RNA sequence: ACUGGUACGGACAAUAUCUAGCGAGGCUGUCUGAUCAGGCAUUGCGUAAGCAGUAGAGUAGCCGUUACGAUCUGCUGAGA
């Protein structure tokens, strides 16, 4: 249960920085196996890894 | 400072009808409050049918 | 369902540590009568370290949760 | 690797006597059972464990 | 002295 | 000049959690033409056929504004967390349930 | 009818309180509803308390 | 297209201690889309919310009259 590399890969794949990625806390076992960017893309498509929206704050 | 302006001083309560210049006097001052409460309640009840429905 | 008066328990505590200490109070509280839900932690920290209000309403089962009430 | 004095002096877990608060203590490490760093500029300060 | 209060009615 | 917007409310209606007539009433009572509510001067017309709501407008009207009115109506009925206003084609929309685990 | 008005006031206060409760301090990133998934028990309870079939 | 400077009338302006381990109510600014309610600015420096009145500076409909609305009174020595 060490998903640091998975978070970095998800941030790089989605291109939204590590402050915008959301790894499913109930899917640690599945995310732990995603050591490749193809697996990260599959997880993002599956909805396990989600990209957060930009903060709704008036300019 | 002006005592007649501050609400807690007896001068203000005497110069504004709050204090007699005793229980009957206060009851006389507070006549019709029940009617105002009833009208507010009626308006609030008739202005929110959906909330009444969810209540049921 | 209990009512905690954290105004009395946090009296005299430094204002930089009021919110964390309340967390230790509630854990103590449930120990006097009987794990805190993250919603309860959110309710505690709803206003920062200079946060916790005078009174809170909790439900203790021990698992302690905040409840939705108009006023306490 | 544990203090010799504290282990020699050894319910305690959940609660050589200089500057001890009134004298008893609760040494958890003893119950459960070389280095050097520069300070004051150049001056050598060797700290050693006491097993 | 205070008179009649709201609660006392 | 006239533009037509279609809302498909079949999926929530067949489940018995939605009333298209109330939605049409909300629209006709909240279109706010020219900044004034109830200023429908035949510029905007709303029709409710039971499963499809049709809004035909010659005034300033946009898909975003229809979406906003529908979302406000959903929030008023507190169905915002379950019903979603989505688009299928250009200026053709529908209401769909959010993802639910069986 | 004055019981119903009191209940309306109580529910309005409760709704305002829960709106404040869900609202937070300085705005953060939002997780969209379309990307997350909810269970069926919560939906059933909500649709029952709303008064639907 | 609906920008401004003008002369005028009236107020400003410079830390030590023990333990586990190691070890020689109001105001100014600002943010929550606006009220209500709060956060911050090293306490920054006594009549609640809501609603009503036909009273009400002013915005907006006609040559007796839509709508909005600062401020004032009542509910209220109330509320906390």
């Amino acid at each position: 249960a060490n998903l640091r590399t998975q978070k970095r890969l998800a941030a790089s794949v989605v291109g939204v920085g590590k402050r915008k990625v959301w790894l499913d806390p109930n899917e640690t076992s599945e995310i732990a196996q995603a050591n490749s960017r193809n697996a990260i893309r599959k997880l993002v498509k599956n909805g396990t890894i989600v990209k957060k929206a930009v903060t709704v704050h008036s300019k | 400072r002006n005592p007649r302006k501050l609400k807690w001083t007896k001068a203000f309560r005497k110069a504004a009808g709050k204090e007699l210049a005793e229980r009957a006097f206060y009851k006389n001052r507070m006549r019709g409050n029940k009617e105002k409460d009833f009208l507010r309640d009626k308006k609030l009840v008739e202005s929110n049918p959906e909330l009444l429905r969810i209540r049921e | 369902e209990y009512t905690i008066n954290l105004h009395k328990r946090l009296h005299g505590v430094s204002f930089k540590k009021r919110a964390p200490r309340a967390v230790k109070e509630i854990k103590k509280f449930a120990k006097l009568h009987m794990r805190l839900a993250p919603e309860l932690n959110q309710a505690i920290w709803k206003r920062g370290v200079k946060g916790v209000e005078y009174r809170l309403r909790l439900r203790i089962s021990s698992y302690v949760e905040p409840v939705l009430v108009a006023s306490a | 690797r544990v203090s010799f004095k504290n282990t020699r002096e050894t319910q305690v877990l959940d609660h050589f006597n200089s500057s001890i608060g009134r004298k008893a203590r609760w040494p958890a490490k003893s119950v459960k059972f070389r280095r050097r760093t520069y300070r004051a500029h150049g001056r050598i300060n060797k700290y050693e464990s006491s097993p | 002295f205070m008179g009649t209060l709201k609660k006392d009615l | 000049i006239a533009k037509t917007f279609t809302v498909d409310v079949s999926s929530p209606t067949e489940n018995g959690v939605f009333d298209p007539a109330s939605y049409a009433k909300y629209l006709i009572d909240h279109i706010k033409v020219e900044g004034a509510v109830g200023n429908l001067g035949n510029a905007v017309t709303v029709t409710e056929d039971g499963t499809v709501v049709t809004v035909v407008s010659t005034a300033k009207f946009s898909g975003k504004y229809l979406k906003y009115l529908t979302k406000k109506y959903l929030k008023k009925n507190q169905l915002r967390d379950w019903i979603r206003f989505v688009s299928t084609k250009t200026n053709e929309y529908r209401l769909a349930f959010y993802q639910v685990t069986p | 009818i004055k019981e119903k008005a009191a209940w309306i006031r109580n529910r309005q206060k409760t709704m305002i309180a829960e709106a404040r409760n869900r609202k937070s301090l300085k705005n953060k990133a939002i997780m969209p509803r379309s990307k997350l998934t909810k269970s069926f028990g919560k939906m059933e309870e909500h649709m029952s308390t709303l008064g639907h079939d």
